[PDB]
């Protein structure tokens, strides 16, 4: 993954 | 005197008012797509019927059969789709004809209209999106992944450019809900697994940059707590600014152990975000900081089912009573209700200009 | 077989 960082 | 809300409640309707039975108002019988209907399949005699309330019209229900599993209107014409297992079926009600139709590989087990023209599927396996131009059949866009095994799905979303596709699911794990959400972009064909319970997308131009950024919004009561997330998908438009991430807690009350969010609708008309709680709290929310602006327990009633407010760019819902009830922003109390209550000038006075709201004269 | 009678 890694789309978004959270 | 009665403090100033920045809000509004408004009831709409009554289902059971038009005779609906309320063994009937819950998720797998009544859809609203839209603010424009509502559908609730019943069954009356050995007959199984679907009941369509048109919300310009709401008093002159049209009762027809059927023989579906499963109903949901167009979000702006009278046009229904249909399905009973693999089947799939779309009718343009007024014309009396069977526009599309389609027979799936597998059983559609939740399904959603995403936008004016496209309905989104999803299998026990993967998601399709099915335009309705021309002779368009539905194109699968992604796999699902396997975090999202063995749940009921909840919701399926997009961003308005349908680059970012978000399938939303719970369980129950460790005597609580557990959200699972999968997140997927278009142009990367990724998936990231996410905990979370509701979401929307959201456009946003921040000042200072020539283009909107893309906002995914997400609550979730994690095993810590609750927390909304605000992030910008995607790189910036070349010339943007990024949009800094924000995270905030989302509060439950102490008695409230067991809630967790259900829906949420973002109002680009004011940039917040509206979340309702399976247990009846309304939240609203900055969509630029993520500011809590206001909480309420509208009830003790769960509201199922939402959709935009077009007029109010506010949120309607229904709850199992078939009570439809709109919540808005209240546009001539919201900024002294951030001044006076919050105490917070500062995001009083940037509300008022970003969105062209008056009361910032004052602090 | 249609899935609604209109």
């Amino acid at each position: 993954d890694q789309l978004i960082d959270l | 005197m009665a403090q100033i809300l920045p809000i509004r409640f408004q009831e709409h309707l009554q289902l059971q008012n038009l005779g609906i039975n309320p063994a009937n108002i819950g998720f797998s019988t009544l859809t609203m797509e839209s603010d424009k209907f509502i559908c609730i399949r019943e069954k009356v005699g050995e007959q199984a019927q679907v009941v369509i309330i048109d919300m310009n019209d709401p008093s002159n229900p049209i009762r027809r059969p059927i023989s579906a599993d499963s109903a949901i209107m167009n979000p702006a014409s009278k046009v229904i789709a249909l399905k009973a297992g693999k089947t799939l079926q779309i009718f343009n009600i007024e014309m009396k004809s069977k526009m599309k139709a389609h027979t799936m590989t597998d059983d559609v087990t939740f399904w959603k209209w995403i936008s004016l023209n496209t309905v989104a599927l999803v299998t026990d396996n993967a998601v399709y999106h099915w335009s309705m131009e021309g002779e368009s059949q539905p194109v699968k866009m992604f796999d699902r992944h396997s975090s999202l095994a063995g749940c009921q799905i909840i919701n399926y979303r997009t961003d308005a450019k349908q680059k970012w596709l978000l399938l939303t699911g719970i369980s129950a794990q460790q005597n609580r809900v557990v959200g699972a959400m999968q997140l997927y972009s278009v142009d990367r064909k990724v998936s990231q697994p996410i905990e979370g319970h509701a979401a929307s997308f959201a456009q946003f131009k921040m000042e200072g940059n020539a283009e909107e950024s893309t906002l995914f919004c997400f609550a979730v009561r994690g095993q810590a707590g609750g927390k909304l997330h605000i992030i910008e998908v995607g790189t910036p438009p070349t010339g943007n600014q990024p949009f800094p991430k924000k995270a905030v807690d989302v509060f439950f009350p102490p008695e409230a152990q067991n809630d967790f969010p259900v829906a949420m609708q973002i109002s680009e008309k004011h940039d917040v975000v509206f979340l309702i709680t399976k247990y009846g709290y309304i939240h609203l929310y900055d969509l630029e900081t993520g500011t809590c602006i206001y909480m309420n327990r509208i009830s003790g009633e769960t509201i199922f089912v939402t959709a935009p407010h077009e007029a109010t760019a506010g949120i309607i819902g229904v709850n199992r009573k078939g009570q439809v009830l709109s919540v808005c922003v209240e546009e001539e109390n919201i900024i002294p209700y951030i001044t006076n209550v919050l105490q917070n000038p500062d995001l009083a006075l940037r509300m008022a200009v970003r969105n062209n709201l008056a009361g910032a004269e004052e602090l």
